[PDB]
């Protein structure tokens, strides 16, 4: 889960560095943030992932 | 990252030319994942589904 | 008036049905509603039996 | 088939758009659009027809190598974000022949007016058929586009759907 | 981390393995090693329903803080003082588990000197 | 809102028995968050309006 | 109610047959290319180019705008696979070979680095954090009978 | 959509207002009926820029199969009118 | 069971003695009353079945298949009123007679306590089914469809006849209740291998099993609407009901004899689901969907676990309502455009707003959206096959992906997109058409609330 | 120069970068003009019926009928059992069936031993 | 009472007496007081009226008791009359056992929620009962198959006993 999230938080963010459509840019932002949550679950901090979900 | 964003952002204002690179096209087209998988797997699956499975 | 009706037909009526349903059909069967027992602490009195839990030992604490 | 004139004109249309996407800023677009405009002027006087083609096949190749990987698209064009976004609202017009009277009476003016067009088409159709068959080679039609109204009163043949196509923004 | 470079790019038998922390003999080496006291022995910890991991040593600090929260409600801004007390106790507990890192690290650089002294004695 | 969840994750991620490469991806991604976020602000709030006349 | 003279048929093996087949399918006799007579059952059905319907002039006035076909136009053997909701074959800005090399390379290196970063973790200097009562033996589901070997942690 | 419908008079006014900042067409000579090859003698490639100017003014982009056929500022109103269902 | 047999026979005099203009009204009304009375079969006990007499009995496996059967007859009469509109009265009353005679054989088949009585009525359904296909089919291929539907079934039914009689001479009785107490284990000898195949291949052909399915795309596609509804809703379940019974007397030989038929089903499940992705005929696409769905029933029956049997029963009932509904939806389009090509009429959601809602609800159940009984039955089979072999999750997961692809592809190629310009005769949905769909889906959705009545004898 | 575009079945050759449109041959123009003839003759037939107000129903499209007929009904009478068809059928039909048999058969034999011996964990397994 | 307390045991509750420290009020207490005024009391009246009507015409439904019958082990071979009653009783006992397991599972899940974070220690006897009964349940009813019956259950039992006795017999020879 750590590695799966780590690549996702990077690859999708990289795709957002050159994207034009506003919704696409915010779409890839969600994917990167979702990857950040997966990293949290991969380090044994489930409540921080939940905390990041609500915020 | 913020500073590099503005500094790179202002560089676009300069009247210099641009060189289409490989990383830029790699980031622009979502890393090519939604151009091979979304065009190869449908071709492999929908061609086998007709020439082999049915005909 | 619009909210008074809404708070009546959509909150007061449904909560009456649910409370009646929970209090006389759900809670009358075992383990349908299970409550996590409350967190008890030293220096408190139990409302049901009057038991008192002795406070913790002295704290070898410091300042800052 | 396109003409050698059109192909150059098309490649000019694309180049500015793809050029515009790279520049973003309007001021930098003018500074670079003119230079691209300038380069066409160099060979604009070319009259070889064998080296103009040679450059054109290198003009398209030059465009392709440097084309934008995500050109801007106007949001109603074949590739935009609202292309066919309203095709679900573009109901045909023949569907109103199936309406119930209880709801057709809701618009007494509209359907009384409709019968005029059906008459204007039912009576006009035979004339429209005659006009097309008499302006066509014996073998058969050779191209698109149709003759317009020749005399007075007659409407152009094959006009009903062109005129009555659903409004592009039904709702 | 910084000592990681000392164990991956540099020497190996100097840093102590995080999963092989001191297997050296018992407290022997430090005269009069004591035992860390526990305040909430067995039942106090298993009455506030503390998380399985939270009740390490500062359970009494945590229990005191959780007492304030249940009482200060709805004054959630309150109890800030008690939280700092519990945090500070864990800060000391963190350094204590951090001393054992350097403690064993130096006990390794000392153990190699005797190993190298005997190796080069001849 | 976001600091109370996002930042707490990085602190826990950096100070955990984690995967070195995965940790680096998370930090690099966080920098990428500022770059594309600045892309939205710069290209839609600052500069001169590129939008059409009658709007 | 179409007779067996306007429907597909066997492979054409003479010049005269190919002409009639082209007329049957509404094609220019020079542009009519039967599928190879390999015995897989294609018959005399024209082998149209394997071009997606997305590769058609979106501005031309089609009889079927959604499908981009003209009434009476012979239909590709795989028209249902080349509709706009399915396999697309439009030219790409980057050649197909180049795209696969870059995508494969990115995924290959990323996985290798995760493996490298797995056998070389990145932790902080700490110890085996201590817990009381024989390492929470009674709290961690341990059997009250058969008490464990005394585990005790000292100050430092 | 909250966008006021385009009026027939509005389109034509906008068309000329576009063909009055070109610096290549005489403001006093161009009218609703003004060719680009037979009356005021404009460059063929200038039509492309003129067409591009209209598209950036109205949003929708004209195809490069009938845009070429439009060299008559009024005809640009004719085409734009029969692309937004403007009847008055 | 006479309380349901005699009313069913009396529908034939009703049709023939009714007014020339009231044949549809009377038959539809009284057939609905028979369906209503079938709810009394649910008096089921937890230890013993409901044993009526020496001939007939009804347990929790037969009861759901009986109620679906008697409920399907009214719906077949509504669906047939259109294309049997220019038909002369005598032939219209013969068409209804065949439908009634088919129900009569079906309810007796599902309650026959004797396995030779089961066989006779099992085969008796072929005669009216063949007559419906060949006499009231629209195409020239209906004549060839009947031959395929007839000789595929008889090629496997006749060996079953010999095997059943051989069992009686050995055990002494083919009464099902007796077999539950006198069943003996089957030894592993070549003679018993062919006794196993003879007792099973008669039902594999009707399920149908992959490989032995070529009759279904020909029979379900050329048959009239009423024929297709019964063909895919009940007559396929005749094979499933047969295995659930006759597998009692085939243990322990079913442990290894089932391997060839689990690979045909598990793999053939993927193949037929894939075929639906490229079908050019809407009716043919639905026919291949039945093959994919019935592949699960074969697997569940052949692994013989309490969860597999519970899933199989719910799957058979769930598929019966869904498959019949899809054929009815596809026929409403045909009654207007008079063409089975799927790509001929598109964007129908713009012309028939309500019929598109039925398409969505039909498609969702087809792809097993929870908590519909379509998912409950499929889920239980997946749970049981996982314990049978953990690797099967790969095959039954891939099938889920393909099932969603061709079900929503069917919903997108006809209802969404751009309406066909040259089709101008798409009239609004008749009350008959709308009510026909509501009767398929409402009971299908209602069974979710109380699904234990379709979970079979092992609930 | 630049790397010339290289085509593939999933990425066709762009019309612009194609040495087939620029050349203007005598046979090409009399051909490309001939294709637009039939392409317009058929449109005339459809255009007439599409507009005829005295017409309700569906315009039968012979091209559509021919397409579906060849996809379903004309395949078998044009099939010859040869090296390609036989080998393709054998490895597409029997291949997967035989492969999955040994995958499952091997697994179930493996599980059976661990259960007969007692070396498999079935402590809480009572639903099957 | 509604449900027997010896079947679904629940430890006696212990609600800690409130000991507020803050001067601010507790809105939960007000909502609690408001709830049992606009909801509980109006609802309690309706049940009491409905309760009175049910008391006017009380009628009783009894719990069916099944007389014991000879088990399959006492039935002659191919004696359907004796086998039938033996099989029916076995199926009834099978359904009762399927619900005994549900009772212990229900108790096990009840304990886990009640004890919160302390379930891994406080809920230890519930798991022990659950593990024992499932072992007993698995021994009698498992691997029988869809066509289970008393005969197959008996044969499985006689297989287990033979394995034990052979192990027990050869245990003494170790
Ligand atoms: C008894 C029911 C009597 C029917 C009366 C219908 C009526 O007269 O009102 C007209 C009513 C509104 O009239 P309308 O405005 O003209 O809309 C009809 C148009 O076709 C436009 O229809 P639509 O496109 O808006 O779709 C409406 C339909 C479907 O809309 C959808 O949202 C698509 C389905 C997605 C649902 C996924 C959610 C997950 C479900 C699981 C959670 C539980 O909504 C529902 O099915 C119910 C909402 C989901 C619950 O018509 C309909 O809504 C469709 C026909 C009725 C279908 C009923 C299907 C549900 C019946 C279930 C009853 C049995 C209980 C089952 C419990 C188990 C659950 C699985
Ligand atoms: C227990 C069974 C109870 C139900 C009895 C069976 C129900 C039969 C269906 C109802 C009768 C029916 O089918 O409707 C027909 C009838 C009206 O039809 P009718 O009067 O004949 O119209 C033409 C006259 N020249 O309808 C009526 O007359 C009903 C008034
Ligand atoms: C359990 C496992 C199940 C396995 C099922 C296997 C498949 C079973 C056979 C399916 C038969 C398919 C239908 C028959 C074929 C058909 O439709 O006819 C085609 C052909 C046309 O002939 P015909 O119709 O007479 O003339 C044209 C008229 N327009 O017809 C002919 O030209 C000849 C027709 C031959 C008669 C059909 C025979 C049916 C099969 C039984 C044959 C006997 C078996 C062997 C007997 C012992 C050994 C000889
Ligand atoms: C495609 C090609 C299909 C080729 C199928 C060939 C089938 C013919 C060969 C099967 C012969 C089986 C048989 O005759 O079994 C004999 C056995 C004798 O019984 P018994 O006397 O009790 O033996 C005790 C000896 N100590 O009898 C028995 O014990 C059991 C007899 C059961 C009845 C067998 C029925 C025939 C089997 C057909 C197989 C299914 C084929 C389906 C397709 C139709 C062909
Ligand atoms: C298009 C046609 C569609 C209709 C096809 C109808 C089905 C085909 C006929 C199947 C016949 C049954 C197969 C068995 C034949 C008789 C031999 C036999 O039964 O041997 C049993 C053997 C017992 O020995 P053993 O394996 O050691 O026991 C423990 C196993 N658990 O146990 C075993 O060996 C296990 C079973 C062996 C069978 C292996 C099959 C592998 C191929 C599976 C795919 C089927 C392909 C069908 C090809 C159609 C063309
Ligand atoms: C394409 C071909 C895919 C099928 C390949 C079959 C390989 C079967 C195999 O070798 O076992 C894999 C897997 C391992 O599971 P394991 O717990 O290690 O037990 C050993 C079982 N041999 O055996 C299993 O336990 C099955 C695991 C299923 C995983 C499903 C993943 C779905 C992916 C979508
Ligand atoms: C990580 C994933 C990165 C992508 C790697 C997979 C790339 C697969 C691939 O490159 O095969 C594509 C293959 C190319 O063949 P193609 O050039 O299109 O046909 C001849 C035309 N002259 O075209 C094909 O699709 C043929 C089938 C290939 C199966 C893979
Ligand atoms: C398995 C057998 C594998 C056979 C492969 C090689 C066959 C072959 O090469 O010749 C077959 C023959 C063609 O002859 P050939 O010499 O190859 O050259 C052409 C001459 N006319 O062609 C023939 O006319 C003989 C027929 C060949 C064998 C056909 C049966 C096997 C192939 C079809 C597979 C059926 C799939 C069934 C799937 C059921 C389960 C779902
Ligand atoms: C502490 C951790 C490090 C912190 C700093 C972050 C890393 C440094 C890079 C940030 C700057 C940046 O990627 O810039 C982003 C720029 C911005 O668009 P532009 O091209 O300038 O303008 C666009 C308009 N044009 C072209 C007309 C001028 O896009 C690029 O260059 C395109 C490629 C971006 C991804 C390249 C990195 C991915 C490598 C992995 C394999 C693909
Ligand atoms: C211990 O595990 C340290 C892990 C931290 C990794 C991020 C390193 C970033 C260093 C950037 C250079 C800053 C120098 C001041
Ligand atoms: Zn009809």
């Amino acid at each position: 889960t750590l590695c799966l999230g780590a690549i996702t938080t990077l690859f999708t963010a990289m795709c957002a560095l050159t994207q034009n459509d506003i919704k696409k840019i915010i779409a890839f932002s969600t994917s990167s943030q979702l990857g950040l949550m997966m990293v949290t679950i991969g380090i044994n901090q489930p409540y921080l992932a939940f905390l990041h979900i609500c915020t | 990252g913020f500073i590099l964003a503005l500094e790179i952002s202002n560089m676009t204002k300069n009247l210099k030319y641009h060189y289409p690179s490989n990383a830029f096209k790699f980031s622009t087209l979502l890393g090519y994942f939604p151009t091979i998988m979304h065009r190869l797997a449908p071709y492999m699956n929908l061609s086998m589904s007709q020439k082999s499975a049915s005909s | 008036y619009r909210h008074s009706i809404f708070a009546f037909t959509h909150v007061l009526i449904p909560v009456w049905i649910i409370h009646y349903y929970l209090k006389y059909h759900v809670t009358t069967k075992p383990y349908t509603i299970v409550e996590k027992k409350p967190r008890i602490f030293p220096g408190d009195t139990i409302l049901e039996t009057g038991e008192v839990i002795p406070p913790m030992k002295e704290f070898p604490d410091q300042h800052h | 088939y396109l003409t050698h004139q059109q192909k150059v004109l098309r490649l000019y249309k694309r180049a500015l758009r793809h050029l515009e996407s790279w520049c973003i800023h309007r001021d930098k677009y003018r500074y670079f659009a003119c230079l691209l405009r300038a380069r066409f002027d160099e060979h604009k006087n070319e009259k070889d027809m064998v080296k103009a083609t040679q450059l054109l096949r290198e003009a398209e190749e030059e465009f392709w190598h440097g084309q934008h990987p995500q050109p801007y698209i106007f949001p109603e064009s074949p590739g935009g974000t609202s292309y066919e976004r309203y095709e679900c609202y573009k109901v045909p017009e023949w569907c109103l022949d199936d309406w119930h009277p209880s709801e057709k009476a809701m618009y007494p003016d509209y359907f009384a007016k409709r019968e005029q067009w059906k008459k204007l088409r039912r009576e006009s159709w035979e004339r429209e058929v005659k006009q097309l068959q008499e302006e066509t080679p014996v073998g058969g039609p050779r191209t698109e586009a149709l003759p317009p109204a020749r005399k007075q009163g007659d409407l152009p043949p094959l006009w009903w759907h062109i005129v009555t196509r659903p409004r592009e923004r039904p709702m | 981390g910084a000592h990681l470079a000392r164990r991956y790019l540099g020497d190996a038998s100097v840093e102590p393995d995080p999963l092989r922390m001191p297997t050296f003999p018992p407290d022997y080496g430090f005269p009069e090693r004591k035992e860390r006291e526990m305040v909430a022995t067995q039942q106090e910890m298993n009455d506030a329903q503390l998380v399985l991991q939270q009740r390490d040593y500062c359970a009494h600090y945590l229990i005191r803080f959780l007492k304030c929260k249940r009482d200060s409600f709805p004054n959630f801004l309150a109890c800030k003082h008690e939280r700092h007390d519990w945090d500070y106790c864990e800060h000391l507990d963190y350094v204590k588990r951090m001393k054992e890192f350097e403690r064993e690290r130096r006990l390794l650089q000392r153990k190699k000197r005797r190993e190298q002294r005997e190796a080069d004695m001849a | 809102t976001g600091f109370y969840s996002k930042d707490l994750i990085i602190e826990a991620a950096n100070t955990s028995y984690t995967n070195a490469w995965a940790l680096l991806m998370t930090l690099i991604a966080t920098s990428f968050t500022a770059i594309y976020s600045t892309r939205i602000i710069f290209f839609a709030l600052l500069g001169q309006p590129r939008f059409p006349t009658l709007v | 109610h179409i007779t067996k003279d306007m429907l597909p048929g066997p492979y054409p093996k003479t010049p005269e047959e190919r002409a009639a087949a082209a007329k049957k399918y509404n094609m220019r006799v020079e542009d009519y290319e039967p599928y190879p007579d390999d015995g897989t059952g294609y018959g005399d059905y024209p082998k149209l180019p394997d071009r997606s319907q997305q590769e058609r002039d979106p501005w031309y006035d089609w009889d079927h705008p959604d499908l981009r076909l003209n009434w009476g136009e012979p239909m590709h053997w795989d028209l249902d696979m080349y509709i706009r909701n399915r396999v697309d074959t439009s030219p790409t800005p980057v050649n197909w070979n180049l795209m696969c090399k870059h995508l494969f390379g990115f995924v290959a290196f990323m996985l290798f680095m995760f493996w490298v970063g797995e056998t070389y973790p990145a932790y902080q200097p700490v110890g085996p954090k201590q817990y009381p009562y024989n390492n929470l033996y009674l709290e961690r589901g341990g059997d009250p009978n058969k008490e464990p070997e005394p585990v005790v942690h000292y100050e430092i | 959509s909250d966008a006021p419908p385009l009026t027939l008079e509005g389109i034509k006014d906008r068309v000329l207002y576009v063909l009055k900042l070109y610096d290549k067409i005489d403001p006093e000579k161009l009218s609703v009926n003004s060719h680009f090859m037979k009356d005021l003698g404009l460059d063929s490639l200038d039509q492309v820029e003129i067409i591009m100017a209209m598209e950036d003014e109205f949003g929708f982009e004209i195809p490069d199969i009938d845009a070429e056929k439009l060299m008559c500022p009024q005809e640009i109103v004719d085409y734009i009118a029969d692309k937004k269902d403007v009847y008055e | 069971m006479l309380k349901y047999i005699i009313p069913t026979i009396m529908l034939m005099p009703l049709t023939w003695l009714s007014k020339n203009n009231m044949i549809w009204v009377n038959s539809t009304a009284h057939s609905l009353l028979i369906s209503f009375t079938s709810l009394l079969l649910m008096n089921q006990f937890g230890d013993n079945s409901l044993n009526f007499s020496l001939l007939f009995f009804s347990d929790s496996l037969s009861t759901p298949l009986l109620i679906l059967t008697m409920w399907l007859l009214p719906l077949m009469l509504m669906a047939s009123q259109h294309h049997l509109s220019k038909e002369n009265l005598t032939r219209k009353k013969l068409f209804i007679t065949m439908l009634i005679s088919l129900q009569l054989f079906l309810i007796m088949t599902f309650t026959a306590m004797e396995l030779i009585l089961f066989y006779i009525l099992f085969e008796a359904t072929l005669v009216p089914t063949l007559i419906i296909i060949t006499r009231w089919g629209n195409q020239t291929e209906r004549l060839n469809a009947g031959l395929y539907f007839l000789f595929y079934t008889l090629a496997g039914s006749l060996p079953l006849l010999v095997a059943l009689i051989y069992i009686q001479n050995t055990v002494g009785s083919l009464n099902f209740l007796m077999l539950q107490y006198w069943v003996q284990p089957v030894h592993n000898s070549w003679s018993n291998v062919f006794m196993w195949l003879a007792c099973m291949m008669a039902f594999m052909v009707k399920m149908p099993l992959y490989g032995l399915h070529l009759w279904l795309p020909k029979a379900h596609v050329e048959a009239p609407i009423a024929g297709s509804m019964v063909l895919a809703a009940v007559l396929l379940k005749l094979g499933g009901y047969g295995m659930l019974r006759i597998t009692l007397i085939l243990n322990p030989m079913t442990d290894f004899m089932a391997y060839p038929f689990i690979m045909l089903s598990l793999w053939g499940m993927i193949m037929t689901s894939s075929i639906c992705l490229r079908q050019t005929d809407l009716k043919s696409l639905i026919a291949y969907s039945s093959v994919s769905h019935m592949a699960l029933v074969i697997v569940a029956i052949l692994i013989q676990t309490p969860w597999s049997y519970m899933g199989a029963t719910a799957l058979m009932i769930a598929h019966g309502l869904t498959s019949s509904m899809l054929f009815c939806l596809a026929n409403s389009n045909y009654e207007r455009i008079h063409s089975r090509t799927m790509i001929l009429a598109r964007g129908l959601q713009t012309l028939l707003p309500l019929m598109a809602t039925w398409w969505l609800l039909a498609s969702l159940t087809n792809l097993a959206l929870p908590p519909t009984i379509n998912l409950i039955g499929e889920l239980f089979v997946v749970m049981s096959t996982f314990s049978w072999s953990n690797i099967t999750i790969i095959l039954m997961g891939v099938n889920m992906v393909i099932t969603a692809l061709y079900s929503l592809y069917m919903l997108i190629m006809t209802q969404r997109g751009k309406y066909t310009y040259h089709i101008n005769n798409i009239s609004p949905s008749f009350t008959r058409e709308n009510a026909l769909m509501s009767l398929h889906i409402l009971p299908l959705l209602l069974l979710t609330l109380n699904p234990k009545i379709i979970l079979g004898p092992l609930y | 120069s630049f790397p010339k575009y290289e085509a593939s079945r999933l990425s066709s050759l762009p019309t612009t970068l194609d040495p087939a449109e620029y050349d203007i041959s005598s046979e090409t123009r009399k051909a490309q003009a001939e294709r637009l003839a039939i392409r317009s003759r058929l449109k005339r037939e459809y255009q007439l019926q599409y507009y005829d107000p005295s017409r309700r129903g569906v315009i039968e499209d012979p091209a559509l009928v021919r397409w579906t007929y060849a996809r379903s009904a004309n395949i078998y009478p044009n099939f010859r059992p040869n090296t390609k068809t036989s080998l393709l059928g054998a490895l597409f039909g029997i291949g997967p069936l035989v492969f999955w048999y040994y995958v499952f058969k091997t697994d179930r034999d493996r599980k059976e031993k661990l259960i007969q011996e007692g070396k498999l964990d079935r402590t809480f397994n009572i639903s099957y | 009472d509604s449900w027997d307390k010896d079947v679904y045991p629940e430890p006696p509750r212990r609600t800690p007496a409130p000991s507020p420290q803050t001067s601010l009020p507790n809105p939960i207490t007000y909502l609690t007081k408001a709830f049992d005024l606009l909801v509980d009391r109006p609802v309690t009246l309706v049940r009491e009226f409905i309760e009175r009507q049910h008391a006017k015409n009380k009628y009783y439904y009894y719990h069916r008791e099944f007389r014991r019958v000879p088990d399959i082990t006492e039935c002659q071979e191919k004696d359907v009359l004796c086998m039938f009653e033996a099989e029916m009783q076995w199926r009834r006992d099978y359904k009762v056992d399927q619900e005994i397991v549900n009772i212990i599972q229900e108790r096990l899940k009840a304990c886990q929620q009640r004890e919160g974070e302390s379930h891994r220690q406080n809920c230890a006897k519930e798991l022990e009962q659950f593990t024992q009964v499932v072992k007993a349940y698995q021994d009698r009813y498992h691997d029988l198959g869809a066509h289970y019956s008393a005969r197959k259950c008996l044969a499985k039992q006689k297989q287990r006993m033979l394995a034990e006795r052979k192990a027990a017999k050869e245990a003494a020879a170790a």
